[PDB]
RNA sequence: UAACUAGGGAACCCACU
């Protein structure tokens, strides 16, 4: 059972969007459709709004254990 | 090869070579100035 | 939905200024006319100086900058001249430029004043304004013995939007509503404000009563020329230039509508 | 003088509003600044928070145009021998990708030659202590971000009897956005924007300001001497005299200057009705405008 | 024109980056270097 | 150093008026009367002549380096 | 005019195997040339080969061996075999006998056409189409098409 | 160093158009007129002449940035009218007004010169 | 038949926010 917050932090937002943008710029297959968008930042934004980013966030607890959260499992701020 | 300097005191056209000392040939003044260049000097009048 | 019917009354015409009134036109038209007076009336001014010798105390950029600001007679020649960028010659040609030559050598113990008399034109009608055949000559540089200034200058066509040396006007005095009937400016104490030259009120009055239905008309002008053009020629070429800009915009807009539709 | 870091203004003017001590400071004969028609106004918001709006048409006429001088010196030494000569790729090592043809046969550039950053102005070669390359390049270039015209090249002997050269580079500095301008009252400010004469506001006589400063520069600073100098400059320029601003002078106060200004057909407090340069409509507030002394820093 | 950002070449920006390379470092909207997949650096200041 | 060709503010020609201004000043005119006699009406043109310092006459006291 | 690769380090001489198949003995003071690591060579099958590529020898005096590409020439390729004991494994083979297993710079010009017409400048840098012109009158260096430039 | 050349305020470089037409989507019968290498001198007269037209419901111009040299004129008209012909009629009225003003100024020149 | 870089330190002074 996971005890961390169900909301997805702005630091998680920043790093997930950056990692996904770097992956898309390195020709990772996009999980959403593209309406002519070219910048991998905006593609990562559209992927995050659709909760389709294939990234698991491993939140490390201070006692040493971790908790694996999917991006789709977490509440997006916007 | 032929270089002209202008003496700072008496304003004399001075043919000197290279590696010889900067010395005015008829007044002995040791400061000379280069002449204005012969290249194209064109300014817009702004 | 249609055009104005503006009227012109000229109160003073002189070789150095024109002082006229435009009535029954809009404020934007009058202000654009003033803006074309300052910025968009083409004259001939020096814009290309080749310095061959300059022994003066002033360096070459200084002399070139002073030569650019010397006004030249531009009447009925600026219309014939093309812009230098628009002309197909390699160097300058008579169809787009006027060549000037200056060669002054000071061999006397007195100071030699290099003035606009020393600017020698290759065109009989594009000459410095002070060289017209009373007033003194525009001083370029002062020379002591041993100093010289040899240069070749080319004078081309341009307007004041590019550089202020092509501005043909000295002072464009512009007024509307001299008695402040529109209250477009609000005096905190209107008693201490001096009357305008075009004011139509008595000494006891300070400003006109407020007119709620009024618009700005009856614009007052005083276009003082720098001598490069006649002031009437300044106004006529300004009206022609604003007309030409509007006509060119009409042409491009018609092409854009035709291409889009 | 081959001074390092010399700045000279083209058209310095003595102040219209001066103190009597400036006669002994010799500020009249070597002035630093220009009397400029200055309106204190909020115009387009480009003069906000210690910034000024300059007249582009004034700057085209030489207003606050200055010239910057930088002197480069270099010796040739005999220890390893250094010589002033034009380097050649077939016999020199370490030559940069610069136009060495701007140098003359003596290894020195001539006056009147246009130079840019990383341009050789003095060609110096030092011999290797021990084939393809026998001499090493030790030439001097300009500063990387500096351009200009070579103004003067002076060649002489130094104290130890070696060949010594000094090169002065002339750079003409047009006032632009970001150049620092200050009044004589601690009111410094960079140029925010430059408008042409038709874009500047204008009086009924067609006078446009050379500099527009923000009204908010005044009240927290309490430089009332700025406003009084502006008023006295208006009176002096209309009257045809030089105004006296010696501090502890009871013969000069604000009311006397105001009455003198009112005698010349202006509003006594120095306000004028300005018109918008873009629309031609007169501004609702009457703008304080007059000649005051700025310095180009 | 002095500071650069390293943009990864995708099929979505191949033409824009190609014309940026073709413009080179002399024009402002251009490019300074090409970084190949093996880390080899191609300088566009000195024309290849 | 030398009189500007044009007034900075408006652009009226003032480069031809410095020698005439000096001649009027030595003819015992006041500076205001001398400015009025030269046609300088706006104070922008008036302080071009009123505030001018002629450094060029002091520069001419030095002999040129070439002659 | 000739390149080479040293096969043995000696005290005062270099043992270098050039494109001969013969080892020469030269002094220390040879010069250094920049290697073309991006050069392209062609084998007998007209296939592209580059540096660090294993190629087989199927023709020539030493057909049957196998080598690795170190340096390239117009019609020769340098080969290495770790099992070959002569001259430290260095050898040379021909490319076709294997199989894969400006004057304007510094010149004063006049812009004779365009918006900058009449400006005098010095070309700092130039290509086949454009040129970087250092304007004499301004502090700018601008990119001008070479069809608009006239050498003066 | 970074000074733009003085001709860029009025000279179209190779590639751009003088005036572009863009339809404004949020309201009907509205267009955005982006005009290059022009300033307040032309935008103000076009704006005021469009304001004289009773079939024009909105007429405004702006310079988005004074460092660049484009104006954007926004015209909204009545549904029985279009902003394109409103712009055309405004330019035509300005041209005719300037022609009348020029010929009357010439007449006044002759009157003042001949007394 | 384009062979492709920059250079030290220690003290002081001045200016700037
Ligand atoms: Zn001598
Ligand atoms: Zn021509
Ligand atoms: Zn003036």
């Amino acid at each position: 059972k996971r005890i961390t917050t169900p909301y997805m932090t702005k630091y998680e937002r920043a790093r997930v969007l950056g990692t996904r943008a770097l992956q898309i710029a390195m020709c990772a297959p996009v999980m959403v459709e593209l309406e002519g968008e070219t910048d991998p930042l905006l593609i990562a934004m559209k992927e995050l709004k659709a909760r389709k980013i294939p990234i698991i966030i491993r939140r490390y607890l201070p006692d040493g254990s971790y908790e694996d959260w999917g991006v789709d499992e977490l509440i997006i701020s916007d | 090869q032929p270089m002209i300097y202008i003496c700072g005191e008496c304003h004399t056209e001075n043919e000197i070579k290279s590696r010889d000392p900067i010395r005015c040939r008829e007044c002995g003044y040791r400061i000379m100035y280069k002449k204005r260049t012969k290249r194209l000097v064109v300014f817009d009048a702004r | 939905p249609y055009a104005n019917q503006p009227t012109v009354r000229i109160t003073e015409l002189t070789d150095e200024n024109v002082k006229f009134i435009i009535e029954n036109t809009d404020l934007a038209v009058a202000n654009s006319i003033r803006r074309v007076f300052i910025a968009e009336v083409p004259i001939i001014a020096i814009d290309w100086v080749q310095i061959d010798a300059n022994s003066s105390v002033l360096h070459d950029e200084f002399i070139a900058h002073r030569l650019g600001l010397i006004p030249l007679t531009s009447d009925d020649i600026v219309d014939k001249l093309q812009y230098s960028r628009d002309c197909t010659c390699e160097e300058f040609c008579p169809e787009c430029s006027v060549e000037f030559t200056l060669d002054v050598r000071c061999n006397e113990d007195q100071t030699r004043h290099v003035t606009s008399r020393d600017l020698i034109s290759n065109s009989p009608r594009v000459i410095p304004v002070t060289s017209r055949n009373e007033q003194d000559d525009i001083l370029i540089v002062k020379l002591r013995k041993g100093q010289e200034l040899r240069l070749r200058a080319y004078a081309k066509k341009g307007f004041g939007k590019e550089h202020a040396k092509w501005n043909p006007t000295a002072g464009v005095a512009f007024e509307y509503d001299p008695d402040n009937a529109l209250r477009h400016t609000v005096y905190p104490k209107p008693e201490e404000w001096p009357k305008s030259e075009y004011s139509e009120l008595d000494e006891d009055e300070s400003q006109a009563p407020y007119d709620p239905n009024g618009k700005p008309e009856r614009f007052y002008y005083n276009v003082e020329s720098c001598g490069s053009l006649r002031p009437e020629t300044i106004v006529l070429s300004a009206l022609s230039g604003l007309k030409k800009k509007l006509s060119d915009l009409q042409t491009q807009l018609s092409h854009e509508i035709q291409s889009d539709v | 003088r081959m001074d390092t870091l010399a700045h000279v203004l083209y058209y310095p003017q003595k102040p219209l509003v001066t103190t009597r001590s400036m006669e002994y400071l010799r500020f009249r004969e070597l002035p630093a600044g220009i009397n400029s028609i200055v309106a204190i106004a909020s115009y387009t918001g480009y003069n906000q928070e210690d910034s000024v709006i300059m007249n582009r048409s004034a700057v085209d006429r030489g207003f606050f145009r200055s010239v910057f001088y930088r002197s480069y010196k270099e010796q040739e030494s005999k220890k390893q021998e250094e010589v002033f000569e034009k380097p050649t790729r077939e016999t020199c090592q370490g030559m940069r990708h610069a136009i060495y043809d701007k140098l003359d046969d003596d290894g020195l550039i001539a006056p009147g030659v246009r130079v840019s950053g990383d341009d050789v102005i003095i060609g110096k070669t030092v011999t290797l202590p021990e084939r393809r390359y026998t001499k090493r390049d030790c030439s001097t270039f300009l500063r990387t971000s500096e351009t200009g015209i070579v103004d003067q090249v002076m060649v002489t002997l130094n104290q130890e009897g070696y060949k010594f050269c000094k090169i002065r580079v002339r750079s003409v500095r047009i006032p632009q956005i970001g150049d620092k301008f200050a009044s004589r009252h601690g009111q410094k400010g960079t140029c925010g924007i430059q408008y042409r004469q038709e874009d500047m506001p204008f009086t009924c006589e067609g006078i446009t300001p050379d500099i527009i400063i923000n009204p908010h520069a005044i009240p927290s600073r309490m430089t009332i001497g700025h406003l009084i100098e502006c008023l006295q400059g208006k009176v002096s320029a209309n009257k045809g005299e030089i105004g006296d601003a010696t501090p502890f002078n009871d013969a000069v106060n604000v009311q006397k200057i105001s009455n003198l200004l009112s005698d010349y057909g202006y509003h006594l407090r120095g306000n004028e009705v300005l018109y918008n340069g873009f629309t031609g409509r007169k501004i609702t507030s009457q703008i304080f405008i007059g000649p005051t002394y700025y310095q180009r820093l | 024109a002095n500071m650069t950002f390293a943009e990864i070449v995708t099929p979505f920006n191949i033409d824009r980056l190609q014309e940026l390379v073709r413009r080179g470092n002399s024009q402002y909207p251009g490019a300074k270097y090409i970084i190949r997949d093996n880390g080899d650096r191609i300088d566009l200041r000195f024309h290849p | 150093m030398i009189i500007p060709v044009r007034c900075f503010t408006c652009g009226k020609i003032v480069g031809n008026k410095w020698e005439a201004y000096l001649g009027l000043l030595q003819a015992e005119y006041t500076e205001g009367d001398a400015l009025d006699a030269l046609g300088l009406k706006r104070y922008c043109c008036r302080r071009m002549l009123l505030a001018h310092v002629d450094l060029i006459e002091k520069l001419l006291n030095y002999a040129p380096l070439e002659k | 005019q000739t390149v080479g690769v040293i096969v043995r380090l000696e005290r005062e001489t270099f043992q270098v195997l050039n494109m001969y198949g013969k080892v020469v003995t030269v002094r220390h003071q040879v010069t250094r040339k920049k290697d073309n690591r991006f050069a392209v060579a062609l084998d007998s099958e007209q296939n592209n080969i580059h540096v660090k590529d294993i190629v087989k020898v199927i023709d020539g005096p030493h057909s049957g061996r196998e080598g690795e590409i170190r340096h390239l020439f117009r019609s020769f390729a340098f080969l290495h075999c770790k099992k070959l004991v002569e001259n430290g494994g260095m050898f040379v083979c021909k490319t076709r006998h294997l199989v894969l297993a400006n004057e304007l710079i510094g010149q004063t010009v006049r812009i004779s056409q365009g918006p900058y017409k009449g400006y005098i400048g010095v070309v700092k840098d130039a290509t086949e189409s454009t040129a970087r012109v250092e304007l004499h009158s301004t502090c700018q260096t601008i990119s001008v098409d070479r069809q608009r430039l006239t050498t003066v | 160093m970074n000074a733009p050349p003085a001709f860029e305020s009025f000279l179209l470089f190779e590639g751009e158009k003088k005036i572009t037409i863009n339809k404004d989507t949020k309201v009907p019968n509205a267009c955005l007129f982006t005009i290059n290498k022009e300033d307040h001198t032309l935008g103000n007269i076009i704006k005021s002449q469009l304001l004289k037209d009773p079939q024009v419901l909105f007429a405004g111009y702006k310079v988005p940035h004074p460092l660049e040299h484009k104006i954007i004129i926004r015209v909204q008209t009545t549904p029985d009218y279009s902003p394109q012909e409103a712009f055309t009629n405004a330019i035509t009225d300005l041209i005719s007004e300037l022609s009348l003003l020029e010929e009357r100024f010439r007449v006044a020149i002759k009157d003042k010169q001949e007394g």
